[PDB]
């Protein structure tokens, strides 16, 4: 019925691993662009 | 030329069994000045010290002990000699310039004071509130409170970070006791020079000074000069935002090498490179400086300026512009784009003139008495010794293209920035934009 079965799985594995790896990344990435942000400091000043 | 530079006299200098160093150009000028330059900034000042130097600043003229205000001010107006003064981040200096028929005469006056400064519990209390004031004009000038705040980021959480005047707690609250404090603490003779430029002969200087200046060193820590603790630069913004007022205010900059560096030549030239802009010139056809020709044909701003700042063991090479609500944005796209251009591929076309324009500011860097004694005072203070023209000749005149590639990628290409910007900036990308514009998609 689906003769795909190991390979379809085999395949299932490598996605995993990538998955696993590829969005640490992309988020060790989008955290460091933000950082700028999240760290940032208002303050306000009106001469009175 | 060459010649002219090769005749230009030698710079005496001489230190005392004090520790003052004396030193001069001798010309012939009837005129001359003479003044003392100090190792002393706000940079040394404490949390609770600083605004001191300027307080003092305020009150060296007002009078001694010797010879009280009344006196001492027409004792100057009268004999035609003019005394003025400053205070920067690490470099104070008070100076005089009279007819070289005094330079006696000057000399003691100077000693006089940078030694014995009345500090009237009287006059003081006034002073600090004309600075209260003066402090709250120098305020409105856009284009200092902007450096300033570029100061305060750039070297934030250091002693170069606090402002040459400071905050007006300090100013509403220092002792009289305070500023004595300061004087006896940083006005040496080893970090103290007294220079001078005009019919002057070394000698008659030397003696005169080495008679009205008797300071005697006991201890080792008096003949020695205390090393500064390093100031950490930080890749940072500020923005003091305002739609309130007409135009904005934008400078951005890397850390600097530090006087001792050579590369602050090949450095100096790359700005001489990028040159400065403003409405008031006559040029879409300006010699490169491109960014002053783009300035122009899509009106970009009102001005600009390319400057490399240095200090002891650090400083600030970058730029600053002020533009319309509108334009901000350009500007520094374009602008940044020069520095990438100037550290990636530059040209000798370009770097032959950039030299050229050096060395006639080079040289109309002395155009004067007053403005050789500063080269003597801070050349000594800064440098070690006096760098006579003949020689920036030759260190900025062996700068290619090359070198200044190397140096200015050495010292821009994907560095982190330090941005301040006041007005109405909301035109101003965010941070992480002009960072990457730090870096050339070569
Ligand atoms: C977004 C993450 C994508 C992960 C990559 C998909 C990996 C697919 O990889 C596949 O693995 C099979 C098993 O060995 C091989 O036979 C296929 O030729 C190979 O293309």
């Amino acid at each position: 019925a689906e003769p795909e079965h190991d390979h379809r799985k085999r395949m299932g594995l490598k996605m995993l691993l990538m998955m696993g790896l590829l969005v640490p990344l992309v988020y060790y990435m989008k955290r460091h662009k933000w950082s700028v942000l999240k760290s940032r400091k208002l303050a306000y000043r009106p001469p009175k | 030329y060459a010649q002219a530079l090769q005749s230009v006299p030698e710079t005496q200098v001489s230190q005392l069994d004090n520790g003052v160093r004396v030193a001069s150009e001798q010309s012939s000028q009837p005129t001359c000045t003479v003044g003392v330059w100090i190792d002393a900034g706000s940079r040394y000042e404490s949390e609770k010290n600083n605004g001191a130097g300027y307080f003092l600043e305020h009150l060296a003229f007002k009078g001694t002990k010797n010879r009280p205000q009344n006196a001492l001010e027409k004792e100057v107006e009268s004999m035609g000699a003019h005394l003025n003064a400053y205070s920067s981040r690490e470099h104070t200096a008070y100076y005089i310039k009279a007819l070289s028929k005094d330079v006696p005469k000057a000399v003691e006056l100077l000693a006089d004071i940078v030694q014995n400064c009345s500090l009237e519990d009287s006059q003081i209390e006034k002073e600090r509130d004309v600075i209260v004031r003066e402090l709250q004009e120098n305020d409105t000038s856009m284009r200092e409170v902007v450096f300033n705040y570029l100061h305060a980021t750039a070297f934030q959480g250091t002693g170069l970070a606090q402002s040459v005047e400071g905050p007006s707690e300090n100013i509403r609250k220092l002792s009289r006791a305070d500023l004595t404090e300061y004087l006896s603490t940083h006005y040496t003779a080893p970090r103290m020079v007294l220079a001078a430029a005009g019919g002057v002969e070394h000698q008659q200087l030397l003696e005169l000074a080495q008679k009205h200046f008797g300071g005697v060193p006991f201890t080792y820590d008096d003949d020695a000069v205390p090393t500064l603790s390093k100031c950490r630069f930080t890749g940072s913004q500020i923005r003091h935002r305002e739609d309130g007022l007409p135009l904005a205010h934008v400078a951005i900059a890397v850390e600097g090498p530090g006087w001792a560096h050579p590369d602050l030549v090949a450095l100096q030239v790359a700005n001489a490179i990028i040159g400065h802009y403003d409405r008031t010139y006559g040029g879409g056809l300006h010699s490169s400086s491109p960014l002053a020709s783009i300035a122009v044909t899509n009106k970009l701003c009102q001005s600009f300026q390319t400057f490399s700042i240095c200090y002891s063991e650090t400083g600030l090479f970058g730029f600053y512009f002020v533009c319309d609500r509108m334009s901000i944005d350009d500007m520094m796209f374009v602008l940044q784009g020069q520095w990438m251009r100037l550290c990636t591929s530059i040209s000798e076309s370009e770097v032959l003139r950039g030299k050229n324009f050096l060395r006639n500011a080079l040289v109309s860097h002395l155009d004067g008495t007053t403005p050789v004694c500063e080269d003597i005072g801070r050349e000594l203070l800064t440098y070690g010794r006096r760098i006579p023209l003949e020689e920036w000749e030759e260190r900025l005149a062996e700068v290619d293209a090359r070198m200044v590639r190397e140096v200015c990628s050495k010292y821009i290409y994907d560095q982190c920035p330090a941005v301040a910007g006041p007005g109405p900036i909301e035109q101003l990308p965010d941070y992480n934009r002009i960072r990457s514009g730090m870096f050339w998609l070569r």
